């Protein structure tokens, strides 16, 4: 019964640029919220899990927020290898919720 | 070491059925509840169903129902889900998914399968 | 070269302790989490620090495995060291195994109490001496603070594995188990 | 608490004293020798960490050799030799050194100082190990000088 | 008799320990199937290798013993430590006791049960504690470990006098002084 | 634990202690050796005698005989390890000292004796002189040296 | 001073072993009902032999000290090696314990029972604990062994500060040092 | 076990535990015998105070003063049946070693010394150098003895 909302929908970028995304709550999910990156022909990779716990193996130039309602993500200096859609998780309930996504484009 | 290994993946025709497993292993299984997630590559990753690790409690998507049985063989270690009246837009990757609050490491992925619905 | 006085060559010999695996239980590091007690040539434990939870079931019937006696003895009684050597444990509720189907599978959750007087203090100096070499690598803690040792994990899980050259960063010794020896009764509380 | 192993019975035949170790004992050369003079020192002082590792080799032999093979290879025969096998205090010594960030020994390398022209080396000694590796002769010299003149003091005592 | 060098002469010293009886318990062998401790000389127990039983009912009842407080605790310790020096027991079915009025008696099933299980356990420190004798008690005098076991089903220990004379062998402390520096190895966690 | 009891006041064992009626003495050189040697099965229960010794001419006991003062004793006094050497010699077919029975290696002109040391056992029997013959005449070279340095 | 052959001086060292109070115990006597253990130079506890009962009610609730976990360790485990160490201690009924808040304090009633005793038991305790002081604490300074007890009816360890200085004899290590070596000897099965 | 642990770096006491005012030193003599001997109360307590100098300068303490560690340690530093010995001693009415005195036997004009022993006592108080006169010449003997052999 938890809808999260992504935004913008659409970003475009330059490399090395600093980029950010937001997800939405309705409800609390307190900071159980996960992102993923999608990459064309690939399964999502988890990235950030608890808002703001980094995955092992990801790269320390992703970092994110949040312990309510308002969430981030965020990239330091966006690399050729960062263009890929992004998705929030939210898993306070046990019927879990993946917003619609933000997609980062090249400019 | 911790794993999910998913298999029973193929070719069904509308309307069919198709029975996944998913062998858990290195863990206490039977002590861990579980999900099923699926992999639409054109869209982004949705929930499926989720499991009590006692069976006592067995939830759906809205979009899914009457067509998946979720259930659980704790003497084997295995989770299944039965699908049944499959649809064409059920084709998807399915995985198992072991997601422990207040773990550090709080996802367990497997690697899946595929299930394609088709004529 | 390294000739002393004039007369005598300072030489080195390195023995192969593997050959000891026969009659005693002999520890060896791979990675810098993984640590390994191995027995015979055909089994023994597996120590894994890791950031992943292995039982949420939170009981350890020690009885009930007895009762039934299918599990291995040389891999019970190493486990039995390793637990009834850490110091101060009266946490009982930080430990939980799952010794059924004649296996073995222990967990001890170093985020219980997270200063010093914390059990993953205590379960993280018996794991010291249990793996000595390569042990320090894998606390990731500096030296001098045996003391008070913290590190970067959850969970201290022991199961039972196979026979395989799991050796990476150190050699097989049998000095960890042995030493371990003679501190079974010590650091106890009452009841 | 000393021990009592003193490497065993009648395994110093032949070359008298001539305590070997074997190509399988032996990470390198496929074969190594000392003289009587290694093993009366080690069946006598109580602080020497290669002279436990004798005693830890000559039991797994001896155990090997003489009795039926138990299932399973059970421990319970060790656990009721260790304490008249090795001094269970210079494992907590070296650990203890260990801990206060103290050179210590890890029970792996050991050396010796070898005479050129005869032979009668030392009993070897433990190589010390500090912050993850070995350390250099650098460190070592004073011990190894120390050696050297008490092998030469010995020499001359012979005479 | 031998003269070494032509100058040195052996004789023989042959110690009696019956003398250290105070202080110290003996351990003294008569007849295979049975051993005893003496102390003093007033007491001791008597252990016996048989195929008989003398009680089967699995309760032994500790608590019991030691809130009455009737038994002599010269000989308690000794149980205790024979008891807790067995390795590996993990088997609390596999024995009974009677401590009614004290007359303690404690039977070990070693037809509980083949290395390495609880009646071998039970063997093993029976070897030590009795070990003037169980050379031949046991039958596997030398050569073997861990795959022990004897043709007696029951291994029984029962309070008795200090009037039994050994027959086989001389007693000696030393089994029991030496059993007294491990009691707490090979303990399960339980 | 090592030895720490040292032996009391040239040292006498008691006829009384002996199967043979007659009792022997030993010299000052017996004596030094059990306080500098850690693992001489004769040494070990010398210890044992006079301990038995002192505990019975200085403490009084209520029937028990004192056997939780020998559970502490015991560490100072013995080296339990000896016991434990010759149990491993006895689970393997190798022979080893069975406490009762020492060697007692003596001197024609002198007067003087070795610290005697433990008559081995091995298949129920004690061994003759044969199977340990280098040990004695390693003795004997022994006291002959100890006399030459003197 | 003295001179041994004419030549060599008698003179004399005493060590002062405060300096010893990190890393180690020391047992200090005060006036023979009262000895101390302490600890650096923050806490300790107080060891009284009186005819006063401070607790009564046997219920020595451990396990709830454990899981609250208010109680300084250091202390603990000396509490738990004065315990344990007690030989042949068969009588439960015979100490109760306050553990509200920490604040250890435990109470043994040697008027709980004559040789051989546990009252006996933990007065021996007790002697190597305080051995600086026991000597005149206890009555019988030496020539008896098993036989002994005190004039006064409790032993009470309780928690308290480290200022508390000695008087009659200086803190010393060794008492806790030595009761180190053997925590589980004399221990019935149960 | 047996002593292990080696004293470190020729010995001294610093004024800083010593109850008489004025620190003293040791030669290698003195060094050397607790190396080898198992028995001696006063290279007993040296360990003890090695050990307690190491921890104190290298590792940190949670105010507890890693009594954990001592525990540990104890069987590497000290003789324990030492400490069996002289509680049987005092059991019965023996004199014993009780810790805190040494008889330090010095030479006049050489400057060196025994390996200083224990001052026994007995009956609450300390014993007597008459009681003990045997030891203290056959110390002197154990001294004069060292100097000609090393001549
Ligand atoms: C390891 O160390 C032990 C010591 O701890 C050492 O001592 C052995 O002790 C046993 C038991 O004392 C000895 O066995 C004795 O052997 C003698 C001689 O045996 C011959 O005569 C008998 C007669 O039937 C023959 O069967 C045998 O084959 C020999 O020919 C026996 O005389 C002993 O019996 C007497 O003493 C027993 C114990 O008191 C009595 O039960 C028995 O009735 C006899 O007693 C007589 O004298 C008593 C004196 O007090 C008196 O009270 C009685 O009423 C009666 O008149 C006994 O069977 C064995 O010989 C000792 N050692 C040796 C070989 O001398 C172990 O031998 C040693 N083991 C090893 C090798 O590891
Ligand atoms: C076994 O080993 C121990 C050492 O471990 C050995 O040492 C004995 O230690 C005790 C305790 O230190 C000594 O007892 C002291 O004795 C001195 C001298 O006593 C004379 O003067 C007093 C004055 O009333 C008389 O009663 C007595 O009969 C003598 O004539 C006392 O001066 C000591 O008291 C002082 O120190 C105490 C501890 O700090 C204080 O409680 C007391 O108030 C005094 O303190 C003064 O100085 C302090 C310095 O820091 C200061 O802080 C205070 O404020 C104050 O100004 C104490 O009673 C004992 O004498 C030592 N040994 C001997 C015999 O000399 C044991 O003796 C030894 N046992 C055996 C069996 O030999
Ligand atoms: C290893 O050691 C660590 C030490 O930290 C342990 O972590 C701790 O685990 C406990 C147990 O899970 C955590 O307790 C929670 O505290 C929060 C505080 O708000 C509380 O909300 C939570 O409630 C949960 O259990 C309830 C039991 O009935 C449920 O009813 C409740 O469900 C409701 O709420 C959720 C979302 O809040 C909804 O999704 C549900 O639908 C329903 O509405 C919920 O499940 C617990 O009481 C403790 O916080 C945690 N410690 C830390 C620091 O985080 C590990 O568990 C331990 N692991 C092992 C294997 O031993
Ligand atoms: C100590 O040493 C041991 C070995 O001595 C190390 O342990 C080994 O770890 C290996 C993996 O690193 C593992 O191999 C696996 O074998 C199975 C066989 O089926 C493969 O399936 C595995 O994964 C493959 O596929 C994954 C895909 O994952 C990614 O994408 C999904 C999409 O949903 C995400 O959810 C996921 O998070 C990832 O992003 C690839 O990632 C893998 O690279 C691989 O292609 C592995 O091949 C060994 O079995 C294992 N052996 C043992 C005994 O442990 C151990 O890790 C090391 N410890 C340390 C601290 O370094
Ligand atoms: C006491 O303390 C010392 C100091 O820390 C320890 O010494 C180390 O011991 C280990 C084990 O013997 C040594 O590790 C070995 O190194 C060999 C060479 O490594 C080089 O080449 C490889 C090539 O892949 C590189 O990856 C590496 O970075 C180096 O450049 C390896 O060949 C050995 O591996 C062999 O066995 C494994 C088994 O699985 C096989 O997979 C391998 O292919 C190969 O056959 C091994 O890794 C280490 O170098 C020593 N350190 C130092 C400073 O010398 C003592 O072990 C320790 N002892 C005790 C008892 O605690
Ligand atoms: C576990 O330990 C055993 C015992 O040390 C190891 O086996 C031993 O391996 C050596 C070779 O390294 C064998 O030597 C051979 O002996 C025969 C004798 O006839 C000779 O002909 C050969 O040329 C060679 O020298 C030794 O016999 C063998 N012993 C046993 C009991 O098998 C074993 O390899 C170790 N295993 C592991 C996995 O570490
Ligand atoms: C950790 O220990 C467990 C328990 O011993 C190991 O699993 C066990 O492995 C044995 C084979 O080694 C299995 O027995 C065999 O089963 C097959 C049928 O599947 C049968 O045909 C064979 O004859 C034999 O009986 C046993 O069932 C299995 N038990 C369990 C609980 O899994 C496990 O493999 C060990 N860990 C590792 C890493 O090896
Ligand atoms: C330890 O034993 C207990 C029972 O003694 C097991 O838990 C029981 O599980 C049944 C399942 O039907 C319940 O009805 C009982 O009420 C549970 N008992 C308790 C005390 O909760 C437990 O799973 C066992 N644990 C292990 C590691 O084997
Ligand atoms: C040791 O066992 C013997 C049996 O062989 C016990 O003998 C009698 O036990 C009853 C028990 O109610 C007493 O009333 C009798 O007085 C005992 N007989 C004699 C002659 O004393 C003996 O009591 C047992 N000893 C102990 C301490 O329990
Ligand atoms: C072996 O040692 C004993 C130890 O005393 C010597 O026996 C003594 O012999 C003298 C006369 O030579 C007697 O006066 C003593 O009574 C004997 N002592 C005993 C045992 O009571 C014996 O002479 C020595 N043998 C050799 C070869 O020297
Ligand atoms: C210490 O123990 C004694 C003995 O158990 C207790 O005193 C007994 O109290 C009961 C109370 O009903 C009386 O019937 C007994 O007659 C008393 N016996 C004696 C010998 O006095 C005493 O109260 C206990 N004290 C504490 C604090 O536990
Ligand atoms: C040691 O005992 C003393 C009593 O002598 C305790 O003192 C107080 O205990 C209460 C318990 O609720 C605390 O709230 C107070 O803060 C304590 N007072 C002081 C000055 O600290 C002391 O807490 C006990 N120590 C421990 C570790 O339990
Ligand atoms: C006993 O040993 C001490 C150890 O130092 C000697 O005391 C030193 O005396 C010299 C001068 O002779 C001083 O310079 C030192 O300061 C003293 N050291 C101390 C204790 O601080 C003492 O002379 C020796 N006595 C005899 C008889 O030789
Ligand atoms: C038996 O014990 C009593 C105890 O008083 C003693 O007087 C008697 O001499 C002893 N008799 C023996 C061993 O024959
Ligand atoms: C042991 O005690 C139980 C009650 O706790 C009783 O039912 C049983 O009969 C007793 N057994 C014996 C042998 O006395
Ligand atoms: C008491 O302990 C504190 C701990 O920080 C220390 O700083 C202080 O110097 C000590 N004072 C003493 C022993 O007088
Ligand atoms: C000990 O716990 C029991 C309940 O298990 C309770 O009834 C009793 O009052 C407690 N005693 C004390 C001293 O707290």
């Amino acid at each position: 019964e938890i809808v999260l909302t992504q935004s913008p929908s659409t970003l475009s970028a330059s490399v090395g640029d600093r980029v950010t995304i937001t997800c939405r709550a309705s409800q609390s999910i307190n900071n159980w919220l996960a992102w993923y990156q999608e990459k064309p022909g690939k399964a999502p990779k988890l990235l950030i899990n608890k808002a703001s716990s980094l995955e092992s193996g990801v790269p320390s130039r992703f970092s994110g927020s949040g312990s309510g309602t308002e969430f981030t993500l965020t990239i330091t200096s966006l690399q050729p290898d960062d263009f890929a859609t992004y998705y929030c998780q939210q898993y306070n309930s046990n019927s879990w919720t993946f917003g619609q996504g933000t997609k980062v484009d090249m400019k | 070491e911790v794993q999910l290994v998913e298999s029973g993946g193929g070719l069904v025709r509308p309307g069919g059925s198709l029975r996944l497993s998913c062998a858990a292993s290195g863990f206490s299984f039977s002590s861990y509840s579980m999900h099923w997630v699926r992999h639409v590559p054109g869209k982004g990753l949705v929930w499926v169903s989720y499991i009590n690790s006692d069976g006592s409690t067995k939830i759906y998507a809205d979009s899914v129902k009457g067509r998946f049985s979720i259930s659980r063989d704790n003497a084997k270690n295995k989770l299944y889900l039965q699908m049944d009246s499959l649809r064409v837009e059920d084709t998807a990757v399915y995985s198992c998914v072991r997601l422990v609050h207040y773990d550090w490491s709080p996802f367990v992925w497997g690697q899946g399968t595929l299930v394609t619905v088709s004529s | 070269t390294s000739l002393y006085k004039g007369v005598y060559e300072l030489q080195t010999l390195e023995l192969n302790m593997e050959t000891l695996n026969m009659t005693m239980p002999l520890s060896c590091t791979k990675n810098n989490s993984h640590h390994y007690i191995m027995v015979g040539n055909e089994t023994g434990l597996e120590l894994t620090l890791t950031n992943t939870s292995i039982i949420n079931h939170k009981f350890c019937n020690l009885s009930d495995a007895h009762k039934k006696n299918l599990y291995d003895h040389a891999l019970m009684s190493i486990i039995s060291t390793f637990h009834l050597s850490i110091p101060n444990f009266n946490q009982y509720e930080a430990m939980s195994c799952d010794f059924n189907g004649g296996k073995i599978s222990v967990q001890y959750n170093l985020s219980h109490s997270y200063h010093c007087g914390t059990v993953a203090n205590g379960v993280l100096q018996t794991f010291m001496r249990m793996a000595w070499g390569g042990s320090y690598i894998a606390l990731d803690s500096g030296c001098g603070n045996w003391d008070c040792i913290m590190t970067s994990y959850q969970y201290l899980i022991i199961q039972n594995t196979t026979w395989e050259d799991h050796c990476q960063f150190s050699r097989p010794s049998p000095i960890g188990y042995l030493g371990l020896l003679s501190q079974r009764t010590r650091d106890i509380y009452i009841s | 608490g000393t021990f009592t192993w003193t490497l065993s019975d009648s395994e110093g035949k032949d070359t008298p004293g001539g305590y070997c170790l074997t190509r399988w004992m032996l990470i390198e050369a496929e074969l190594k020798c000392f003289g009587n003079t290694a093993v009366a020192k080690c069946n006598e002082k109580h602080d020497e960490e290669f002279c436990d590792m004798l005693r830890l080799f000559d039991f797994n032999k001896q155990a090997i050799q003489r009795l039926k093979a138990p299932a399973q290879m059970s421990i319970q025969l060790i656990n009721k030799a260790v304490n008249a096998l090795i001094n269970d205090q210079l494992i907590m010594k070296n650990h203890l050194r260990d801990i206060m960030c103290i050179p210590y020994c890890n029970y792996s390398k050991y050396w010796y100082l070898n005479h050129t022209t005869t032979g009668r080396t030392s009993l070897p000694k433990c190589w010390l190990v500090s912050n993850g590796s070995y350390l250099n002769e650098t460190h070592f010299s004073d011990d190894i000088e120390q050696q050297a003149d008490n092998m030469i003091t010995e020499m001359l005592q012979k005479e």
